[PDB]
């Protein structure tokens, strides 16, 4: 939804591992995307065929305990085992599982202030009031003279 | 930004103080003179030092 | 499985939250008949105003089935 | 961040010719001796030698598997001190829109110098007064004159140092035991075998060990011409 | 679109205020906490407070607009938005073909007229004794 | 319009019958011309200079809190004269809602 | 963290550059101006390159400021140009009944407004490259080409009308409009020399100028076509 | 117990945040393209389409989805040669999938299978595939 | 911006060009052409061209033919 669907960074592949894209002026090497589809096949068609992550099976023990530590992570796990993960199965896991940072207010050092002083929290927030109200009635009986 | 124009550093410390060989401190112009004249009076004025204080400014002759 | 194709898929829909954007009552997506109403009128005066050169001045003299103060008489 | 630029290609990896030559005096640096390169590095080979290391996977516990990749385990010090960072980024290039601050939960306004211009807004609806602007100094419990709203000022510095990612692992992260070479050899050669590459960073870091340009090819891959 | 705008024709850095809808909202939601309950007085205050990346949503919006800059493959928008992005040169391209196939026959035929009558073939003759072609667009006369 | 903020009863009761309008000085003081000492160099009345901000000046009240030097406008935050470079840490602007999340709040 | 903004603290060309147009003043001859005019294109050069130099601050502004910039700079030159129509159509009571002859509204505005349409279909199509991150060597080349037609037709007109500056109110301000068109295609050539492709795309302030100015042109000789020819 | 983990993404401008520490070794561990490596499983419809762009690609991709192969782009072009070893593939690893399935919590042992026939595994690591991109045809004929 | 699905009704695919075989006739393949880029800006293209046609060659009938037959002196 972005730039017209066109990703910032994405993977180019060649086949040709002596090829180069700024030296070489020949014209027959397709480029292949980051899933290996050759560059003459349109994304509307590619985009529709299903890819999915093949991890090597040593790793399914691996992926195994991840789901049973969490098994909320439990489903994701096993779509990559089956072979079921596709890149949005992924970005759905990677965003599910990242949290905020906390600020624990009970960690900040405060301004010095005595005892005697925090004794008189009240009585200071009781005169902030009267200035208050003093203020604005004095609004209304002003108005009323100068105008 | 990692090495960018840092939002805020500390002062260095100021050049060293120079004395003169007797051990007097030297003196560097100043445009602040002490007029000559006989009027000493002193005018005050309540300033605005904000919305919720002031100042009482003061005008001397000399 | 089954897919769709991307370039035949219907446009996405402005998301539903407290900042919510909405053009669906302002009817300013398209002309209307209104606005070909006034290119037929344009059409017409244009015609109209060839045509007949003396319709601006147009005869004095007035005749009436039912008079003046009858409603087809003013029009 | 809305007020950051395009991600560039550094931000996802560093190419390889970024890579120390000095491999066996990199794994052996300690983390607070380590540069923003190094530590890069450091990091991504280690952490792809476990990760490319399946067997051992399952047997080794998340405190080590994280140090492996570099990863920092979370304590309310570091999460402390990681979310004032990121609240003094956002409000680099954001409105500064909260609750009504009071003694208990003063407003609190992060700097990294001693000082910052504040301006209190009063309340909501009604409440709302004009801007008025006072310079928010450390070490006082600021009291709007107008609504009595309550600003402090909170600083991120640490040992004559401001908060910053690279601070916040340097004090809490604790180096592990000393990674070992030959866990990276032994990795090289599961990845890498007859002109078949697939471990890369390791194939590098292996020639490096070596010396430089003793595994096949990578003579001709450190020849450049200009 | 051309014309660059911060609000929905931001291609300079790609930002956007909320997620895509391919999500689910466990997943990732639009960062809207409006609808919030009342608080417990028994909670306290422990962050902030202040909207920023403390709540969630507003932390996965900002990583996933910096995330999303490194895909696979395109994601292909319909034919609707790509005709929008090049109305203009659809749109005058026509117009060219309309110089060419419409103006110019008609045009060409009111010359050849003129050659013959000495007016153009959409004008009064004169009868005034005055020479020349006149003017061309009768009705602004 | 402004008309100040919304005062209840219940918050004018005090808790004492003794308790008046505290009496605190809001004139900051007696000022002047800054008047340097020739003895300092261009460095130390720098110095000077920076000590005698109005703007750094405050009122302690009874309770522990300061009423600081306060402005509509932010021209008058920046030390006098002006230096160079005057806002490295953007100014906040402090505005108040209602809203609230849980991740906040702890039970 | 950083500055928002890394300031720029000193600048010499501004000195430069306003020295350059006092010599035009000061000038004993207009073989000075000719060289001076070099200067002040090598000098506007060196400030572009700071602005390309400025790309390192990553700042997400520096393209919005730079865009609204030339779209103040557009509005001037329209205002520019309604002034030359307000000129002519205020003495219109006076044109027409002359003896004076007026130009004919069946080669010159059909060529040129076929051959102005060829310029923008061109721009047009580099846009699309842009956007889908490819080039085409040949584009450049058929823009000199239609610059070169549009000179060479414009350089016959003058010389082989017959009426001239001083004949009528009319016909100065028939050179003179056609003359500002001129100017600002000529400063379209002075900006397309340039047109190369660059790997940083969407973030390069010269693309959307180099557009939205093409067709400013364009739509200014509708206008103009209609006022004097038609 | 699964500890908690700071996540930074970017080199210059860095940008924290919590995360699953399983999940970032999973993210590390995509991000190894030539060990995880994306497959690709195609069905009739897709097929028949391809072939309005490579006929040869229709044709391999055919073989494929007869087989219910997921198979890598750059191993299709060689799906003749390849094709009884991808076959074996297909056992080893769906029995593996079984295996690890089946087996009860706590119980991380590898599975057994022939890893010799599974590409990219320390067994073996694949063929140096040549490139096809070269013309046979004589354009005179 | 009102959402609203693609209007584009005719086929999607020809197939394959084999030498021009197995396809639509081309004056049905112009007309899925302009289907296929949209209608809108064949419309507004030529719509100002129409427009000023049509007015001045109007004026053959309108103020040429009309005027000889209608002069009352
Ligand atoms: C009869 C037959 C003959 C006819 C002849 C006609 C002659 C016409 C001559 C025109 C000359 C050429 C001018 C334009 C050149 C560029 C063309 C181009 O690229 O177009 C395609 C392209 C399409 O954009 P897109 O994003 O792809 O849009 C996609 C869709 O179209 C959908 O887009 P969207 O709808 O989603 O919106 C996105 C887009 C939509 O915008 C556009 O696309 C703009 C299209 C404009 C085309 C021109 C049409 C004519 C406009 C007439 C305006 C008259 C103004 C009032 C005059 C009053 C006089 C008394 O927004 C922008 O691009 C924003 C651009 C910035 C606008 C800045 C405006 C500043 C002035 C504001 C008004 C000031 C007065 C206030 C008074 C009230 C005070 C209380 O346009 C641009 O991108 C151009 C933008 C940059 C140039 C802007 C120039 C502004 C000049 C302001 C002058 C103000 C003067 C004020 C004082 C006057 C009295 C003293
Ligand atoms: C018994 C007696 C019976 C008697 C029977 C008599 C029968 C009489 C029949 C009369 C028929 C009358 C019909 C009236 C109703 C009409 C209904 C209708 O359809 O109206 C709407 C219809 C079309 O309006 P629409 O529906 O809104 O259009 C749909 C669009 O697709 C909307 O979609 P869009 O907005 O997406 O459109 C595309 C748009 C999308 O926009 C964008 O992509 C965004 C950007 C837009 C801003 C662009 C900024 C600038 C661009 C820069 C590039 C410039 C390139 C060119 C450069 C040139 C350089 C030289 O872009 C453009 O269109 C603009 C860019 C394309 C190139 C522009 C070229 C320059 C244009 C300005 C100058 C025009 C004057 C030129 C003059 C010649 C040359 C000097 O309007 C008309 O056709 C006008 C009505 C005309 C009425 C004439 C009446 C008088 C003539 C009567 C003739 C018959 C009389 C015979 C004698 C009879 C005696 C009895
Ligand atoms: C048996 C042979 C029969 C031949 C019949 C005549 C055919 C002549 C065709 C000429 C077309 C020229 C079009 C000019 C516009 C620009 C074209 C363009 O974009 O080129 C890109 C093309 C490649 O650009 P790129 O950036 O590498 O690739 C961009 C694309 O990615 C890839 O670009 P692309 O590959 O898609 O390009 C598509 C196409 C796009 O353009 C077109 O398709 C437009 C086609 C328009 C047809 C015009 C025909 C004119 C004939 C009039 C004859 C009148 C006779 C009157 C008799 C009167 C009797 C009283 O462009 C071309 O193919 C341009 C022509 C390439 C030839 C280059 C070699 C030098 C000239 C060789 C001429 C040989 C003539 C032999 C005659 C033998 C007769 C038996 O540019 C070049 O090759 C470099 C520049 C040279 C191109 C223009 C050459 C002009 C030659 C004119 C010959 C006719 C003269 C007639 C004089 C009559 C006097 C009375
Ligand atoms: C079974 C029923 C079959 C019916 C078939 C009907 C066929 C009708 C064919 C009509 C052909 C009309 C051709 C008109 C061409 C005029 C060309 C012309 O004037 O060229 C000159 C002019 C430039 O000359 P200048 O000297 O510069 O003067 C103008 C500017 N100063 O150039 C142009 O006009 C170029 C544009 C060419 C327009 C070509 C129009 C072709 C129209 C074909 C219509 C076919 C209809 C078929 C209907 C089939 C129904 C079953
Ligand atoms: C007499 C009438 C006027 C003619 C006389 C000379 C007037 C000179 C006034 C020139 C004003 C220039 C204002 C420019 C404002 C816009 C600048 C701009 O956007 O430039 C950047 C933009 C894109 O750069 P990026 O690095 O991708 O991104 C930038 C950072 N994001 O670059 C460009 O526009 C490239 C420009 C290249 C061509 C430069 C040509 C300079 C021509 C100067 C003409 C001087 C002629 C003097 C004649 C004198 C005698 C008559
Ligand atoms: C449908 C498309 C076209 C729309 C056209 C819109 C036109 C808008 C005009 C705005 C300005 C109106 C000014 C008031 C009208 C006055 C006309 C008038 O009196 O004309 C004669 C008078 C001269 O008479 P005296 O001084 O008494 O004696 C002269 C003896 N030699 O002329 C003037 O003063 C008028 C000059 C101003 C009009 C021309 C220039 C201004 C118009 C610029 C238009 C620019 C393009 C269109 C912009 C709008 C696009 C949406
Ligand atoms: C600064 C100068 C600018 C240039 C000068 C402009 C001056 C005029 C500007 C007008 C506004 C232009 C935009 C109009 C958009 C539009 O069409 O707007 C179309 C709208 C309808 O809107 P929708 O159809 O989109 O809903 O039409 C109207 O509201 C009015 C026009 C409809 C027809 C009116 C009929 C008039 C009848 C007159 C008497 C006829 C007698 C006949 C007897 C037989
Ligand atoms: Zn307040």
């Amino acid at each position: 939804a972005y730039n017209g669907g066109y990703p910032f960074h994405y993977v180019v592949q060649y086949d040709d591992p002596n090829y180069d894209c700024e030296a070489d002026f020949e014209f027959e090497e397709i480029p292949r995307d980051e899933f290996g589809v050759p560059a003459h096949i349109p994304p509307e068609l590619s985009t529709q065929i299903r890819h999915t992550y093949y991890v090597p099976p040593q790793y399914y023990p691996f992926l195994k305990k991840l789901g049973e530590d969490t098994p909320e992570l439990k489903p994701y796990t096993d779509k990559l085992i089956m072979g079921d993960m596709t890149y949005d199965d992924y970005e759905e896991m990677f965003y599910k599982f990242a949290k905020p940072l906390k600020i624990y207010r009970s960690r900040l050092p405060l301004p010095y202030r005595t005892d005697e002083e925090i004794s008189q929290e009240k009585y200071v927030n009781w005169c902030g009031r009267w200035y208050s109200y003093r203020q604005r009635l004095q609004g209304d009986y002003y108005s009323r003279h100068y105008f | 930004r990692i090495g960018g124009p840092p939002v805020f550093m500390q002062f260095p410390p100021p050049p060293p103080k120079e004395y003169l060989a007797d051990g007097t401190p030297k003196t560097y112009p100043l445009h602040q003179p002490v007029f000559d004249h006989g009027y000493t009076w002193e005018h005050w004025y309540m300033t605005n030092a904000g919305v919720f204080h002031t100042v009482y400014y003061g005008e001397f002759a000399k | 499985y089954k897919t769709e194709n991307p370039l035949y898929k219907d446009d996405e829909p402005f998301a539903k939250t407290c900042h919510t954007f909405d053009y669906t009552r302002e009817g300013t997506e398209k002309n209307g008949l209104g606005y070909y109403c006034l290119m037929g009128l344009w059409a017409s005066i244009f015609i109209w105003d060839s045509l007949y050169t003396g319709a601006t001045m147009p005869t004095g003299v007035h005749r009436y089935v039912w008079g003046p103060y009858f409603p087809t008489a003013w029009f | 961040y809305r007020h950051w630029h395009r991600m560039s290609e550094d931000d996802w990896a560093l190419p390889l010719d970024s890579m120390p030559e000095d491999v066996k005096t990199l794994m052996a640096t300690p983390q607070t001796e380590r540069g923003f390169v190094e530590d890069y590095w450091y990091n991504r080979i280690r952490g792809e030698a476990t990760l490319l290391d399946p067997e051992a996977l399952p047997s080794k516990s998340y405190i080590a598997l994280a140090r492996d990749m570099g990863l920092q385990i979370v304590d309310e010090p570091s999460s402390h001190m990681m979310g004032l960072i990121e609240l003094y980024e956002y409000l680099r290039g954001a409105s500064f829109v909260g609750p009504f601050g009071t003694i208990e939960n003063p407003v609190l306004v992060p700097a990294v110098g001693q000082e910052r211009v504040v301006a209190c807004t009063g309340g909501v609806g009604d409440e709302e007064h004009f801007t008025l602007w006072f310079r928010c100094r450390e070490g006082f419990m600021y009291r709007c004159g107008e609504c009595d709203q309550i600003f402090m000022l909170v600083r991120l510095y640490y040992e004559d140092r401001y908060w910053t990612q690279t601070l916040v692992r340097d004090t809490f992260m604790s180096d592990g035991d000393m990674f070992d070479l030959k866990t990276l050899e032994r990795v090289h050669k599961m990845w890498n075998k007859d002109e078949m590459v697939r471990w890369e960073v390791g194939y590098w870091a292996q020639d490096y060990v070596l010396g430089k340009g003793v595994l096949p090819g990578m003579v001709e891959e450190h020849t450049r011409v200009n | 679109k051309h014309f660059f705008t911060d609000g929905a024709n931001d291609y300079v850095t790609g930002w956007e205020n909320t997620p895509p809808l391919k999500f689910p909202a466990s997943v990732m939601k639009p960062c809207d906490y409006s609808m919030t309950k009342p608080i417990p007085k028994h909670w306290k205050l422990r962050g902030s407070g202040i909207h920023g990346p403390e709540n969630t949503d507003l932390m996965k919006l900002v990583l996933w607009n910096r995330l999303k800059q490194k895909r696979p493959q395109r994601e292909v928008p319909n034919i609707n938005y790509l005709k929008d992005s090049i109305r203009l040169e659809l749109s005058v391209n026509w117009w060219l073909m309309s110089c060419i196939f419409l103006w110019g026959p008609w045009l060409h035929w009111g010359q050849e007229y003129q050659k013959v009558h000495e007016q153009p073939p959409w004008a009064m003759k004169r009868i005034d004794g005055l020479r020349g072609e006149g003017y061309f667009t009768w009705f602004l006369e | 319009i402004y008309e100040g903020q919304t005062v209840q009863e219940s918050e004018l009761i005090p808790q004492e019958d003794d308790w008046v309008i505290e009496e605190t000085n809001f004139c900051l003081g007696r000022n002047c011309y800054v008047r340097f000492r020739e003895e300092d160099d261009l460095a130390r009345r720098a110095l000077h200079q920076m000590d005698s901000q109005l703007n750094k000046m405050h009122t302690r009240l009874r309770d522990g809190t300061v009423i600081p030097y306060m402005s509509f406008h932010p021209d008058e935050m920046v030390d006098r004269p002006a230096p160079i470079h005057t806002f490295s840490e953007k100014p906040l602007l402090k505005w108040t809602w209602d809203e609230t999340y849980e991740e906040a709040y702890d039970d | 963290f950083e500055l928002n903004i890394n300031i720029i603290n000193y600048n010499y060309l501004g000195i430069i550059i306003t020295v350059i147009i006092s010599i035009y003043i000061y000038n004993n001859s207009n073989i000075i101006s000719v060289y001076n005019s070099n200067l002040l294109l090598i000098n506007i050069n060196i400030w572009m390159k700071y602005n390309i130099l400025d790309m390192l601050n990553l700042n997400v502004l520096d393209y919005k400021i730079l865009l609204w910039i030339v779209v103040i700079i557009i509005s001037n030159e329209i205002l520019l140009f309604v002034s030359f129509y307000w000129i002519y159509y205020h003495n219109y009571i006076n044109y027409y009944h002359v003896n004076i002859l007026i130009l004919n509204s069946y080669n010159i505005v059909y060529n040129n407004i076929i051959l102005l349409t060829l310029l923008s279909t061109i721009v047009n199509i580099k846009f699309y490259n842009y956007i889908l991150s490819y080039y085409k060597y040949i584009l450049s080349y058929l823009i000199y080409y239609n610059n070169y037609m549009f000179n060479n037709k414009i350089i016959l007109e003058y010389k082989n009308n017959s009426n001239y500056t001083n004949d009528s109110v009319y016909m100065t301000s028939y050179f003179y409009i056609i003359l500002l068109h001129y100017i600002h295609i000529y400063d379209s050539i002075i900006l397309i020399v340039v047109y190369n492709y660059v790997n940083y795309k969407n973030i390069n302030n010269y693309y959307i100028n180099i557009n939205i100015y093409y067709h400013l042109i364009e739509v200014l000789y509708i206008v103009i076509s209609i006022l004097l020819y038609l | 117990q699964v500890p908690d983990v700071f996540a930074t993404f970017g080199w210059e401008r860095r940008l924290t945040v919590i995360h699953h520490p399983g999940v970032m070794a999973i993210s590390k561990l995509l991000d190894q393209r030539t060990v995880v490596k994306p497959r690709a499983t195609f069905n009739q419809e897709l097929v028949e389409e391809i072939g309005d762009y490579d006929e040869d690609l229709q044709r391999k991709a055919q073989v494929a989805l007869d087989n219910g192969l997921a198979i890598e782009w750059r191993v299709l072009d060689f799906i003749d040669d390849e094709l009884p070893r991808l076959l074996a593939e297909k056992r080893e690893i769906e029995k593996a999938r079984e295996q690890v399935m089946s087996k009860a919590p706590g119980d991380y042992t590898q599975p057994v299978f022939d890893s010799s026939v599974v590409v990219p595994t320390p067994a073996n690591l694949g063929r140096n595939y040549p490139t096809l991109n070269l013309p046979s045809g004589d354009p005179t004929e | 911006h009102i959402p609203h699905p693609v209007k584009y009704v005719g086929p999607r695919r020809y197939g394959r060009y084999v030498y021009g075989m197995n396809r639509p006739p081309v004056l049905r393949q112009v007309k899925d052409w302009i289907d296929w880029t949209g209608w809108n800006s064949v419309f507004g293209g030529f719509s100002f061209q129409v427009a000023f046609g049509l007015m001045i060659v109007s004026g053959v009938y309108l103020n040429n033919y009309r005027a000889t037959h209608t002069l009352y002196y």
